């Protein structure tokens, strides 16, 4: 088993290359969802203002 | 336990994996650079190699700038001492050396600016400082003022100023002064001239010789300026002697640290290099092998230099054929052409006392090559004062030792030529066939030759031959086939022709017959020039066997020459003149006598070429020399 | 030479090459959770500062 | 220096390279943008001289060498006068005394090598006299800096 170790090796490399794209698009997903967080709450902030001012 | 990388084409893993493993190597598994994620090249590593050679460069300036010589030798395998020494077998950062030595370099470079800006103005005060007070001589009067017109002057002798006053003579007519006046080397010169014409003296001074003005100092503000430049004078030797001690106590103690690191930084560079760090070493080398190595096997594995795989951790047989028969072959027959081996052996036993101190002494080119070969000197310069002592029977004169001399050398090569076939034949080891054929018409010839040399020499009574017997018994046979004997044969006797020359003619046919027979458990061509070559290699080796008897006949001559001729007048006129005549005579003639020993053994490289070129083709270029000194000491 | 050292070392190999990823996958999604997070505290708190 | 040195050296994870790369630009230019004339001022007045990166390069002694002439170099004076007082009062062979001296005998080669008019105020001030006693002790790194101040006075004394 001299020339397996390698064939299985770089299928190991290569699934931890795959598994560290996943990431790295997932991180890239998050960064991606961030703004729209905040783009989200900004329009549940103003009508929390404007309760504040309709009720003054 | 220490980790083990090595670098190799994919061809010989199974080779290099029993030579690397069968020194003390265990865990090796055969893997590439492309399955890891730990261990891939990158730019890092052309950065680290640029790193390593920006602390090389930084090496080499602190070695220049410390004022010792370059060393150009390195040591990076773990059996020498010197190696281990000079590089651990721990690992090493670049990072903590580059910034161990910017420091030390700066600091270098500094201490040296300063130290020899500090002596040239150290050189330049003292060099006018005796200028000043020899100006001054000649307190202060009229050498402050400006009332009088004075000129004064450093020169190297009075013959320099000679042409100074010629050309001031010259060019000025005579409207100056010539005097000189010795100094401690240098020249108090002085001039005199009007209180206007200091502008064309100091003009006509400028194209003139060594600088010197009408006020030659640095410091003139204190009357006079010979205090001050003393003052000077005396604190720049202050600060010389500061700099200087600085320098060397400094110096004094990163000696070692700079070949230590320089060793250090080739074997991470060699590590780098077997990493594959650049973009053009990921398609030569594709093989990368790994082990474990104990503590006790590291000095082991420097002990062979391995086929192709480079030995840096953090013709290249194992066993056969390396030229294993040439340090026995080589030195005996080469011992046989020169008691005239005596100052060999002593000359090679002083290379084993002077092995260690002339290894790394490097005095000569013929020493430095004679002290790397010093196993096959010692060898054959111990070999040759049997050969030499032997001819120098018994040699008398001409026609007489020749005929034992001349069947000598061929009896002597016949036992090589058939060991030589042997050795050939028992390798390559299913596979056979070939090399049995083979060695049967030169064994049948050389064989009946050499059976009725042997057998001429044993024949008295009249049953013999003097002409020769030998050569006119194998000269007279392939000619005739129904002949009796010519001359000197025994009862048989017509059959041993016959059976040579129908052993001798089936031995081409049944030679290029049995190369494709035996491979079936390109050949045409190969069969044929190895049929033509070894028919011519047969006749080669025994016609070129015969030059030992012509070499020790030619420096045995030679040498019982000058002896026999100054022996008899050495020992006439007894008394001082016998001491004298004898001595002066035993010099001159010892003196050629080693000179034309050196001569003997430096022209006896024929056995080295015939055996390199001729004994490689029956048994298997310069791998056996090589592999004769590598085999002593591994 | 030996067939067993092969399968170890190739099995630590990849036991180390699978942590090796594993926590580099971990780390990155972390750093790419707090670099989400501070980009979106960011506009949030100047958004609620211009609402404000 | 840890960082510049370790940015040279990558491996696998460029991101974390990139995140060194930033953090070594954010940490040499938060501290480079920095006055060097209002830094040396205020450690001059301090009275506390330490090795810093930005104190041994010879383009915050250039800028602040025009700029500290306030009234007969004033500047060189109180940096002189307080190595010098420091060696008079404040006695020398300790460690304390040694990493101001040299600090300050190493900061006035550069100042008296970029401006030949320092020599007067130096001379005046008395610290010729005793920088040349500092070699003589020992401090021999301390004792290299006042070589290289006593040579650059030297050099500017004779040619």
């Amino acid at each position: 088993s001299q020339k397996n170790g390698i064939a299985t090796l770089l299928q190991a490399e290569k699934e931890a290359h795959e598994i560290v794209s996943k990431a790295r698009k997932y991180r890239q997903d998050k960064l991606k969802q961030a703004k729209t967080d905040a783009a989200k709450e900004i329009d549940s902030y103003k009508i929390q203002k404007d309760k504040e001012l309709k009720e003054f | 336990m220490a980790l083990v990388q090595f670098y190799i084409p994919q061809e010989i893993s199974r080779d290099s994996a029993y030579t690397l493993g069968q020194l003390g190597l265990v865990q090796f598994r055969d893997l590439n650079s492309k399955v890891r994620a730990f261990q891939r090249t990158f730019v890092n590593e052309i950065r680290r190699l640029d790193n390593v050679e920006r602390q090389y460069r930084y090496f080499y300036s602190l070695l220049k700038k410390h004022d010792i010589k370059l060393y150009e030798g390195d040591t990076d395998k773990y059996l020498d001492g010197s190696g281990e020494l000079y590089v651990p077998p721990s690992g090493s950062v670049i990072d903590d050396y580059v910034r161990n030595a910017s420091y030390l370099e700066e600091r270098l470079i500094q201490m040296e600016d300063a130290t020899d800006q500090i002596e040239v103005q150290k050189n330049d005060l003292e060099q006018y400082r005796f200028i000043l007070q020899s100006g001054d001589e000649f307190n202060i009067a009229a050498a402050i003022g400006a009332s009088v017109n004075y000129v004064t002057g450093v020169i190297a002798r009075d013959k320099v100023a000679t042409l100074e006053q010629i050309l001031w003579r010259v060019l000025r007519g005579n409207l100056f002064f010539k005097t000189v006046e010795i100094e401690q080397k240098n020249a108090f010169i002085v001039f005199s001239h009007g209180d206007l014409i200091i502008k064309r003296i100091r003009k006509i001074a400028e194209s003139l010789d060594a600088n010197l003005y009408d006020v030659d100092s640095s410091n003139e503000g204190r009357s006079q300026q010979l205090a001050k430049v003393n003052k000077n004078l005396s604190d720049l030797y202050t600060v010389l002697k500061t700099t200087s001690t600085t320098l060397e106590s400094e110096l004094y103690a990163i000696a070692k640290e700079l070949d230590s690191w320089f060793q250090d930084v080739t074997r991470e560079k060699a590590i780098f290099e077997i990493l594959n760090k650049s973009n053009y070493d990921t398609n030569r080398k594709i093989l990368i092998a790994e082990g474990w190595i104990p503590r006790d096997e590291l000095a082991t594995l420097q002990a062979r230099l391995g086929e192709m795989i480079a030995r840096l951790g953090i013709a290249q047989y194992r066993e056969i054929n390396a030229g294993l028969p040439t340090i026995v072959t080589f030195p005996f027959m080469f011992a046989i052409m020169f008691g005239h081996g005596f100052l060999m052996t002593l000359a090679a036993l002083s290379l084993v006392l002077n092995e260690k101190k002339i290894n790394k002494m490097k005095r000569g080119e013929i020493f430095d090559m004679a002290f790397t070969g010093r196993y096959i000197i010692l060898l054959m310069g111990v070999f040759s004062m049997y050969t030499g002592f032997l001819y120098n029977g018994t040699e008398n004169a001409l026609l007489f030792s020749n005929s034992y001399k001349m069947k000598l050398s061929i009896l002597m090569g016949f036992i090589h030529m058939t060991y030589s076939y042997f050795f050939s034949l028992a390798n390559h080891l299913d596979i056979i066939g070939n090399f049995i054929p083979g060695l049967l018409f030169m064994q049948g010839i050389f064989g009946y030759l050499s059976v009725c040399i042997v057998y001429k020499w044993a024949v008295d009574w009249v049953k013999d031959g003097k002409p020769a017997p030998g050569l006119l018994n194998m000269l007279i046979n392939m000619f005739l086939s129904p002949g009796t004997i010519d001359d000197e044969l025994y009862p048989h006797q017509a059959k041993v022709q016959v059976f040579l020359l129908l052993m001798a003619l089936v031995c081409i046919p049944w030679l290029l017959l049995v190369k494709p027979l035996h491979f079936k458990f390109d050949i045409m061509i190969h069969q044929v020039i190895h049929t033509i070559e070894f028919c011519l290699n047969c006749v080669s080796h025994t016609a070129s066997y015969l030059r030992l008897w012509a070499l020790s006949l030619a420096h045995a001559q030679l040498s019982s020459v000058l002896w026999t001729m100054t022996i008899q007048i050495a020992f006439g006129f007894r008394g001082f003149v016998g001491v004298f005549m004898t001595v002066a005579l035993f010099a001159m003639w010892f003196a050629l006598t080693c000179a034309v020993l050196v001569l003997m053994e430096g022209t006896s490289a024929m056995l080295h070429s015939l055996r390199l070129h001729w004994v490689e083709s029956m048994s298997k270029p310069y791998e056996p020399f090589a592999f004769e000194y590598k085999d002593m000491e591994v | 030479l030996t067939p067993n050292q092969v399968n170890d070392e190739l099995n630590k190999m990849q036991a180390f090459i699978r942590k090796e990823a594993e926590e580099k996958a971990k780390e990155i999604q972390l750093k790419a959770d707090q670099e989400y997070e501070i980009e979106k505290t960011n506009i949030v708190r100047n958004e609620t500062n211009n609402i404000d | 220096p840890t960082v510049q040195s370790l940015s040279e050296r990558k491996y696998s994870d460029e991101e974390l390279r990139q995140d060194i790369s930033n953090l070594k630009e954010i940490l040499e230019n938060e501290y480079q943008e920095l006055t060097s004339f209002d830094e040396y001022v205020a450690e001059l007045d301090s009275k506390l001289l330490c090795w810093s990166p930005p104190h041994v390069d010879n383009g915050f002694w250039s800028d602040n060498i025009d700029e500290f002439k306030k009234d007969n170099y004033k500047i060189f004076r109180q940096l002189i006068e307080l190595l010098q007082a420091k060696v008079r009062n404040g006695d020398v062979n300790a460690k304390q005394e040694k990493i101001i001296i040299q600090v300050a005998l190493n900061d006035i080669t550069h100042v008296v090598e970029l401006l030949p008019e320092s020599i007067d105020v130096l001379d005046k001030t008395g610290g010729k006299a005793d920088i040349m006693e500092l070699l003589n002790h020992s401090d021999s790194r301390v004792k290299y800096e006042a070589l290289k101040a006593t040579q650059a006075i030297i050099g500017y004394t004779f040619k």
